[PDB]
């Protein structure tokens, strides 16, 4: 790949929810670049925008 | 409007009536006056307000939605994606439009028919003790001094009180 940042390689990041009462299973022969626990999900009238106005 | 009065048979207002929408101006014996008339006033008012209130009434409130501005070329879903945002902000830029034209329409013939209920009613009251000579003003044909235009005004005038002299004058003196 080009450089970016010294580096020629890349990570691609993926995600995986998983509900109540159900289990994940991590299982690789390598490259694996494995996660450190989980982001709490939340439902509600929370959004993102871009912008470059103050604040 | 729908009615005639406003901009119709009533030449045009009066720049000078700053205490009402709608008025009477009288010229007896005592001399000239002018004076709003607070309720066809209020009448017009309360139904504008009325409409107004309605209109800006309460906001859309959205939350997370959809993204509007793209940066990278991707085709298919991004096509479909700002075709539903520009067929909204059209079908809402219709609404819009068409919503102030009706009622504007509307408070205009609204307000000329306050005018024209006032008159009316006027007319109603002085029976045949008047003629109307085409303008907006009312011949009165019988003495009438100041005390006896405020009960036109304040809607107490007993017209049989004046209506021999008044019918007098009126057929041939
Ligand atoms: C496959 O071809 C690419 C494309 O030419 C090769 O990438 C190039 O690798 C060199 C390192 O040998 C990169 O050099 C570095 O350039 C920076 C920026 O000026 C400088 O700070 C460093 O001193 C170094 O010279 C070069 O940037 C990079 N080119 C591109 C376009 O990304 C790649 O190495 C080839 N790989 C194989 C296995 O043949
Ligand atoms: C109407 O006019 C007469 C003359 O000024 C007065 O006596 C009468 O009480 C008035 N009525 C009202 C409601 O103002």
């Amino acid at each position: 790949r080009p450089w970016v940042r010294g580096l020629s390689s890349r990570i691609s990041i993926y995600w995986t929810i998983v509900k109540p009462g159900d289990v994940l299973v991590i299982n690789s022969n390598g490259n694996l670049i494995a996660p450190r626990g989980y982001f709490k999900m939340r439902t509600g009238k929370s959004s993102i925008m871009r912008s470059d106005a103050p604040i | 409007g729908l009615f005639g009065a406003i901009a119709g048979f009533i030449e045009n207002g009066w720049e000078g009536m700053i205490d009402g929408w709608y008025g009477f101006r009288h010229q007896n014996s005592e001399g000239t006056g002018q004076a709003a008339d607070l309720k066809s006033t209020q009448a017009a008012i309360d139904q504008i307000n009325g409409k107004l209130n309605r209109v800006i009434e309460k906001t859309n409130e959205k939350f997370h939605q959809i993204e509007k501005e793209f940066s990278e070329v991707e085709g298919r879903i991004q096509d479909l994606e700002k075709y539903v945002e520009d067929t909204k902000i059209d079908l809402w830029s219709y609404n819009a439009e068409l919503l102030v034209a009706l009622e504007n329409q509307h408070t205009i013939d609204l307000t000329d028919s306050e005018m024209n209920k006032l008159f009316e009613k006027t007319r109603r009251q002085l029976r045949e003790n008047a003629e109307e000579m085409g303008n907006g003003c009312f011949k009165i044909y019988h003495k009438c001094d100041n005390a006896c235009i405020e009960s036109i005004r304040n809607g107490t005038y007993d017209h049989d009180v004046y209506r021999d002299e008044a019918l007098n004058n009126r057929f041939q003196i």
